[PDB]
RNA sequence: GCGGUAAUACGGAGGGCGCGAGCGUUACCCGGAUUCACUGGGCGUAAAGGGCGUGUAGGCGGCCUGGGGCGUCCCAUGUGAAAG
RNA sequence: CAAACCGGAUUAGAUACCCGGGUAGUCCACGCCCUAAACGAUGCGCGCUAGGUCUCUGGGUCUCCUGGGGGCCGAAGCUAACGC
């Protein structure tokens, strides 16, 4: 997808299990299972304390480079979910959630969201029947995500979703599998996701 | 536990180097002197004792501080009489807001007299025996009625505010109600519990530290008779 | 002479209250006690009322303090915390309806001094009118 | 129980004969997010020395503030010296939007959002004294009616 | 502020951080700067009380009543193009 | 009496401090000059907010009370502090 590189030595600097591959960081290793410390000849020397500044960013960056997202297209989002009404912080979660290529991550047709962006841009991701080839598309509510009628019987597709035969998806997805097909309840409230964020703080890096 | 036409000659005092906080509770400038306003001496003192019954009722102690010399000796009869204790010679740097630290006198005090009914006072050099016996003879001069305090005190009876006003600060820094015998020279607001009399004239002071020890032991249980002192201040 | 004979009132109470006093006098106008009365509705004062000194007209205001408090220094809560002229000669402040300021979110008044005459901060909104912003009390 | 967070540790410097001596400062907050927070200053010979001292300082010093959804009752600015704080109330989804100092004591305070500025002097312990003075000013309806009646 | 022979501050290397079809630089405007302060500053010793008076214009002006309604406040109504 | 100046000393030098002289000047009148650490380094007016003590000058029932002026100490409060 985007950053387009070693994606384990970010979980490795978040000091968190980020799961930017999904399949492979259910094993051991995710890189942090196994060698838990930061990238680089220096990352397993006694860490000193975090300026308060770090702390913000750090965070920000967790929250970023799960979605992977381009910080111009990340703080797009924030200042819309800024500007917006309601509790600003859940509403930008609530705008990254709402993203195609993450909802086809969401509906486990990809096993990650880099995978997820790919399936996308190649055209295999259909929105309300017709295709869209936008990672960035926002998904409204009641919108249905299918899979690419001509691209259902695909080998990427096919073990993905024998393994998502008996598996739950999120309180705010609907999903039928043989049918290919999602659907988009509702944006998820704050406590719906279980991001290591504490999000607040992204807030708070945004006006430094 | 009473006498209202107590004013005896214990009423008013000072001169004028009072305190104008003083201003409500004096009656007049009669030649040089405020004299003390009576009827308030005898309600303040209502509300006053009425506090310290029900300090006695409750098994708390009162530490009496009183270092001015014409009420000195006063002192210590009326809070051996009760149980409380007394700081008599002079008030230390700590005594409250210090409290532990300044017990390690204490500590010493009750330990050093041990050492005084040992075969140890024969033991040791003589380099010790004589610094280690002038030591013990400080210690029981100032802590006389200190070492009865094991904690810090429910309340504490000061007789001259103004003079023992490094008492009056402690308590209130640690929130100790200040039972005080003020007069004309002192700031009354700092005060909780005011018996606006003299501090100054053993007529006075006795009589308070009397009365006010015969309600203490009337209320703890035990109804007694005149005091060591009384009529012995001359 | 006296400048403005309200802020000399205003403050005349802000000084009386810092030391405790029971009562102060201050030297009488209509306008003044207009304020007074609304001072006394509610709550900053205990009322007032016009004595009468040296056969000159006073308003004699009665303060109204906290209870006595905790630790060191007792002196007690003042109920009138904040009390200062808004609008002054030379530079008098008037305001709409839909300007009259919202005090401490309401804890504290506004007088103000209307063609339906002296009212409050709640009593101006909720009656329509705008005037001369005169002191905030709080 | 309660959470220690610790505003500036500074290394202070006095002159003896042949050389300067040094020694250490600690401001420290502490506070259970619900209402109380303490600000201790602690000044010691070594550091994490100073430290603990400024934590002990800190829970004697205690100031019940008064919470309402995140955010304050009314708004009060406070001088203390030639430093200058105002706070102000704000609606929820704000955050703590403060310098740093206000925001440690603030945040241990269990104010979730609120609006802030530092005026005047910004020497970083005189701004620590004055955030806890403004904190210990503030009134809410409740306690001002009692206030007024009689 | 680094460099005077053990440089995390110079030049290279490995590693790391930040953005990324861009990234840096210089220039300019507002911001932080309550640092021209109306909101929101000061002048005994930090910059700042005129050497002192007399007084012109101007600014400001005690208590009570009545008229007017300029300021001030309120209602209605017209105007405030489109773009932004 | 004393800038400049003329001498004596001192000194490494001594265009200075010390010593002996000495002109403008210092004084007066009239006319200019308009400065200053022209200082309380604190503009003028009025109102308000504990007291104590010393002093100058009024008044009254004259142990004291009541004004005006000059100091000191201090309540509240202020001040970066010193202080006020
Ligand atoms: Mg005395
Ligand atoms: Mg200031
Ligand atoms: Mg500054
Ligand atoms: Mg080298
Ligand atoms: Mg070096
Ligand atoms: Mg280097
Ligand atoms: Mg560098
Ligand atoms: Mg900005
Ligand atoms: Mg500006
Ligand atoms: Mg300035
Ligand atoms: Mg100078
Ligand atoms: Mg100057
Ligand atoms: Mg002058
Ligand atoms: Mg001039
Ligand atoms: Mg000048
Ligand atoms: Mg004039
Ligand atoms: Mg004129
Ligand atoms: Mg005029
Ligand atoms: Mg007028
Ligand atoms: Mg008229
Ligand atoms: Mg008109
Ligand atoms: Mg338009
Ligand atoms: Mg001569
Ligand atoms: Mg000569
Ligand atoms: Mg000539
Ligand atoms: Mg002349
Ligand atoms: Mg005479
Ligand atoms: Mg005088
Ligand atoms: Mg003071
Ligand atoms: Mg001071
Ligand atoms: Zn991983």
């Amino acid at each position: 997808g985007r950053y387009i590189g070693p994606v384990c030595r970010l979980c490795r600097r978040e000091g968190v299990k980020l799961y930017l591959k999904g399949e492979r960081c259910y094993s051991p290793k995710c890189a942090m299972e196994r060698r838990p410390y930061p990238p680089g000849q220096h990352g397993q020397k006694r860490a000193r304390r975090p300026s308060d500044y770090a702390v913000r960013l750090r965070e920000k960056q967790k929250l970023r480079r799960i979605y992977g997202i381009s910080e111009r297209q990340f703080r797009n989002l924030f200042e819309e979910a800024s500007k917006k009404k309601g509790v600003t912080g859940s509403v930008f979660l609530g705008l990254l959630e709402s993203r195609l290529d993450n909802v086809v991550y969401r509906l486990g047709f990809a096993v990650s969201r880099r995978q997820a962006r790919q399936l996308v841009r190649h055209g295999h991701i259909t929105v309300n029947g017709r295709r869209v080839d936008l990672p960035s598309y926002r998904v409204r509510p009641g919108d249905e995500i299918a899979v690419a009628e001509k691209s259902r019987n695909l080998e990427l597709i096919r073990q993905n979703l024998e393994a998502m035969k008996g598996r739950k998806v999120g309180p705010w997805l609907s999903l039928d599998v043989e049918g290919m097909k999602g659907k988009f309840l509702r944006l998820p409230d704050r406590e719906d996701l279980a991001l290591p964020v504490n999000e607040q703080l992204v807030i708070e890096f945004y006006s430094r | 536990v009473k006498e209202l036409l107590e004013a005896g000659v214990h009423f008013g005092h000072e001169r004028k180097r009072w305190n104008p906080k003083f201003a409500r509770y004096i009656y007049a400038e009669r030649n040089g002197i405020h004299i003390i306003d009576l009827q308030k001496t005898m309600e303040e003192l209502e509300r006053t004792f009425r506090f310290i019954e029900d300090l006695a009722m409750r098994g708390g102690t009162i530490l009496f501080v009183g270092t001015k010399k014409q009420a000195q000796d006063i002192v210590r009869m009326e809070a051996e009489r009760a149980g409380m204790p007394y700081v008599n010679q002079r008030w230390l740097g700590g005594m409250l807001t210090n409290f532990k630290t300044i017990s390690q006198r204490v500590h010493r005090l009750e330990e050093l007299e041990a050492l005084f009914a040992s075969p140890e006072i024969e033991e040791r050099p003589k380099k010790e025996q004589v610094r280690l016996k002038h030591e013990l003879e400080r210690l029981q001069k100032y802590l006389s009625g200190f070492r009865l305090l094991k904690r810090l005190p429910d309340a504490i009876f000061v007789v001259d505010p103004t003079k023992e006003a490094i008492a009056v600060r402690e308590a209130r820094k640690l929130f100790i109600p200040v039972i005080a015998l003020a007069d004309t020279d002192s700031d009354p607001d700092l005060v909780d519990y005011i018996i606006p009399g003299n501090d100054d004239a053993i007529r006075s002071i006795q009589l308070i530290l009397s009365r006010a020890v015969d309600l203490i032991i009337q209320a703890r249980g035990g109804v007694v008779e005149p005091s060591p002192s009384y009529a012995l201040v001359q | 002479m006296l400048t403005d004979p309200i802020a000399d009132m205003l403050t005349r109470i802000r000084n009386a209250t810092r030391v405790y006093k029971e009562s102060t006098d201050v030297p009488a106008s209509r306008f003044k006690e207009e304020i007074l009365r609304i001072l006394a509705r509610e709550g900053f004062i205990k009322g007032y009322e016009r004595v009468d000194v040296d056969g000159k007209p006073y308003l004699r205001v009665y303060l109204k303090y906290g209870p006595r408090r905790q630790g060191p220094d007792p002196r007690p809560e003042q109920v009138i915390h904040h009390i200062r002229r808004i609008s002054k000669p030379g530079r008098r402040v008037y305001v709409g309806v839909k300007e009259i300021p919202r005090v401490r979110r309401g804890l504290g008044i506004a007088i103000l001094s209307t063609s339906k005459g002296v009212l409050t901060d709640r009593e101006a909104r909720k009656l329509g009118v705008g005037g001369e912003l005169i002191c905030e009390v709080w | 129980d309660f959470e220690e967070k610790m505003i500036l540790i500074r290394r202070t410097a006095r002159m003896q004969a042949g050389g300067r001596r040094f020694r250490f400062g600690a401001l420290v907050v502490v506070g259970d997010r619900q209402g109380r927070v303490g600000l201790g200053f602690g000044k010691a010979p070594e550091v994490p020395l100073a430290v603990q001292k400024a934590g002990y300082y800190a829970r004697r010093n205690m100031v019940e503030v008064p919470l309402q959804n995140g955010t304050i009752p009314h708004e009060i600015e406070v001088e203390f010296g030639a430093s200058k704080i105002v706070l102000k109330p704000a609606a929820p989804g704000t955050g703590v939007i403060a310098g740093a100092v206000p925001r440690a004591i603030l945040e241990l305070a269990g104010v979730t959002d609120i609006l802030t500025k530092e005026l005047g002097s910004r020497n970083p312990i005189n701004i620590a004294y004055a955030t806890m003075e403004a904190l210990r000013q503030l009134r809410t309806k409740a306690d001002v009616e009692r206030l007024r009646k009689g």
